[PDB]
């Protein structure tokens, strides 16, 4: 060891980080009056209804 | 249709027909976590400063 021959040093880093995310939200607050369309077999109705609303430009 | 019908039961889906309602009511949480380390000092000193006439040899 006179000189520097084991004279030593070193540092070393490794650092990872991930990430992820995701959403999905929606929301209906109406009322709607439908008509049957057909009867099933177990007594079960078919209902379809539509309703169109012209405020104004649209 | 002339099936038969309990009058006292639930009413539960029976056949392929049958309608259910589903809360999805999900929730789901996992957590994992890791750490170790290892830490090593030394450090030795020796040093006369004055040395007596008969150990100069040394
Ligand atoms: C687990 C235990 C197992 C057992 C282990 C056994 C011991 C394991 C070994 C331990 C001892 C280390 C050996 C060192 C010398 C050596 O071999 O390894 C060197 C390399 C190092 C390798 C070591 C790795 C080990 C690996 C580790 C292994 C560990 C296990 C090579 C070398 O040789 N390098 C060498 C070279 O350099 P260069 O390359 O550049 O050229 O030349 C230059 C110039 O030479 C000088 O010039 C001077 C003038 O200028 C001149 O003075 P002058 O009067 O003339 O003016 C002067 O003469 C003089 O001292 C004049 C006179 C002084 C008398 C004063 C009274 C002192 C009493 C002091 C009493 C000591 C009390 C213990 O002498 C002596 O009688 C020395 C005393 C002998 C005691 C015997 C023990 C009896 C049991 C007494 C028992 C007591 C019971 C209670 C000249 N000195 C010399 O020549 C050198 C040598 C001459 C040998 C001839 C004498 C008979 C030897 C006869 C036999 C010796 C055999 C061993 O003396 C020594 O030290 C020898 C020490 C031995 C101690 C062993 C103890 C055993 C316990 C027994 C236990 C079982 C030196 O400086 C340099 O040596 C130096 O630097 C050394 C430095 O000083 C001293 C530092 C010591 C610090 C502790 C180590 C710390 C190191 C730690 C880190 C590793
Ligand atoms: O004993 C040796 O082998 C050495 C001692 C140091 O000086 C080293 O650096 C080398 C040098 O390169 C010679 O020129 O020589």
């Amino acid at each position: 060891f006179g000189n520097s021959r084991a004279d030593m040093e070193a540092s070393g880093g490794n650092s990872f980080n991930g990430k992820g995310g995701a959403n999905a939200s929606n929301t209906f607050s109406g009322t709607l009056t439908v008509t049957v369309d057909q009867v099933l077999a177990n007594g079960n109705l078919h209902v379809v209804g539509e309703k169109q609303i012209a405020i104004n430009q649209g | 249709n002339y099936g038969y019908q309990p009058l006292f039961e639930d009413r539960r889906p029976r056949n392929i027909g049958d309608t259910l309602t589903i809360v999805l009511q999900e929730n789901v949480s996992a957590s994992k976590s890791s750490s170790a380390n290892a830490s090593r000092d030394g450090k030795t000193s020796f040093g006369f400063d004055t040395v007596p006439r008969y150990l100069q040899g040394l």
